[PDB]
């Protein structure tokens, strides 16, 4: 953890390589929503290429 | 009259169609399975305007 | 009583904290049926089509294909009014998942499951197909002329149907494979000096027992155990020192010097009963410059002899081995002519043991072989 003195008091500050990993099936469903990926499996390749 | 719709339809839908018998669902099943795809998907912002 | 001048560190510290290491629990991992059954939960189907799904995956072997036919998934679902159509199309939506072409009926549907993925902006895809739908025996067997006859297509562009037909995949379940293949400690070890063959087990693997003696019955019955380990492992000693003491030709010249020895020998050599010396040399291996063979690999059949004695069947298939890897391409050797070449050196061995060796040794015939 380090500071951020920019913040408001109901903020924090994630790292993006973690909400990635974190927020992964939120993702596959979103992708899927939208009709970027008609499969999971596309969906998953997409994630894991990093588009 | 596109592929998008024809998948945004449920089964049981596609059941209660008049006209439609369950040989033909089937084989609308068959020909979609073969390209990759299925009923009951779900997508939003559709149609896309063209 | 060597010192092995390298080898590879293990990663870890020398020294553990004095608190005792959890009791051993396991980690799941990820087979192929895993994956595939993973890929069907997050798949729109109905509650049919995920039973179907579910007993066409449970029938899929280690390379990805279909081992069952259809009617034994339509019977093992219990419902009559399934008809196989829907079966069919459970089965193709299956094969579309990761890998492409997993559980497909045979080579050929699993070529065409993949080249139905393709683009049409491909060089050279029709062709291909049209190769694997109909005429595939031809590409097989290395015909290559009456292909072009029946293809209607010059040189080059059956050379490049036949580039893309081997740039596909003919095993795709094996991309999901298991970690890290097991490996066989071997038990004891032939090393040659004084132009003898020294056996002496396996120091690595043989610990002396610390003797818990000393609170005193139960030390009586402690040392049973070991007098029971000593009988044990002389008996494994003395059987495989005699057997290297027969084989003594071919742990010098190699295959075609064995001798066509039996449990027999042993038992009368060792003075033991025979069923003892079938439960010693199971499932147990000898390290030998040569490589690494099962304790119980020197035995086997054997053929009359001209001049006398018999002829080991390993010495046989080694013959014909040789004999086959050294033959023109023009005319490949029959097993006619194979058996009446090797009639000239007091081997006397049936057309029909011949056949038998050679499809042990799994070599195709004579007319496949013709170049």
């Amino acid at each position: 953890i380090t500071v951020g003195p920019y913040l408001r008091l109901h903020q924090c500050g994630l790292p993006k390589k973690m909400a990635l990993e974190l927020f992964k099936p939120f993702i596959y469903g979103k992708l899927e929503l939208r009709g970027l990926a008609t499969t999971i499996k596309a969906a998953k390749k997409m994630v894991e290429r990093e588009e | 009259h596109y592929i998008g719709d024809l998948v945004q339809r449920t089964e049981v839908e596609l059941l209660k169609t008049p006209n439609l018998g369950k040989k033909s669902l089937t084989e609308i099943k068959d020909v979609l399975a073969s390209r990759g795809l299925s009923l009951g998907m779900r997508l939003e912002n559709w149609p896309p305007a063209s | 009583d060597t010192i092995y001048t390298a080898g590879t560190p293990s990663g870890t510290s020398g020294d553990y904290i004095d608190d005792e290491l959890p009791v051993y629990q396991g980690e799941t991992t990820q087979t192929l049926q895993d994956y595939l059954m993973w890929q069907v939960e997050l798949t729109p189907f109905s509650d049919t089509d995920r039973a179907i799904a579910t007993s066409i995956v449970d029938a899929v072997d280690e390379t990805g294909y279909l081992t069952v036919p259809l009617e034994d998934i339509l019977e093992s679902i219990g419902d009559e009014e399934i008809d196989i159509d829907e079966v069919e199309a459970v089965l193709k939506r299956i094969q579309r998942f990761d890998p492409v072409g997993v559980a497909a009926k045979d080579l050929r549907d699993c070529l065409l499951i993949q080249l139905s993925q393709f683009d049409k902006t491909t060089p050279w895809l029709e062709e291909a197909r049209l190769i694997i739908s109909d005429h595939l025996d031809l590409l097989a067997n290395h015909d290559f002329r009456t292909l072009m006859r029946v293809t209607r297509l010059k040189e080059d562009v059956l050379k490049e149907a036949v580039n893309l037909i081997q740039s596909l995949d003919p095993r795709p379940g094996q991309s999901i494979q298991t970690g890290e293949p097991e490996y066989v400690i071997p038990d004891v070890l032939v090393r040659k000096h004084n132009g003898h063959w020294t056996v002496e087990l396996n120091s690595d693997s043989i610990p002396r027992l610390q003797i818990n003696q000393h609170y005193a019955s139960n030390l009586q019955d402690a040392k049973w155990l070991i007098k029971s380990l000593e009988s044990r492992n002389d008996t494994l000693l003395r059987v495989s020192r005699c057997i290297v003491e027969q084989q003594q030709a071919f742990f010098e010249q190699g295959e075609e010097y064995m001798k066509p020895m039996v449990l027999a020998d042993i038992a009368q050599a060792v003075e033991m009963h025979e069923s003892t010396i079938s439960r010693v040399t199971t499932q147990k291996y000898l390290h030998s410059p040569r490589g690494i063979f099962e304790l119980k690999y020197f035995f086997s059949s054997h053929v009359n002899t001209e001049g006398g004695g018999e002829a080991s069947s390993t010495a046989i298939r080694a013959l014909v081995k040789k004999l086959i890897a050294a033959e023109n391409p023009a005319k490949p050797l029959s097993d006619s002519k194979l058996t009446s070449l090797l009639s000239e050196q007091g081997i006397m061995v049936a057309r029909r043991t011949v056949a038998k060796y050679r499809e042990s040794l799994s070599i195709p015939p004579s007319n496949q072989r013709k170049q």
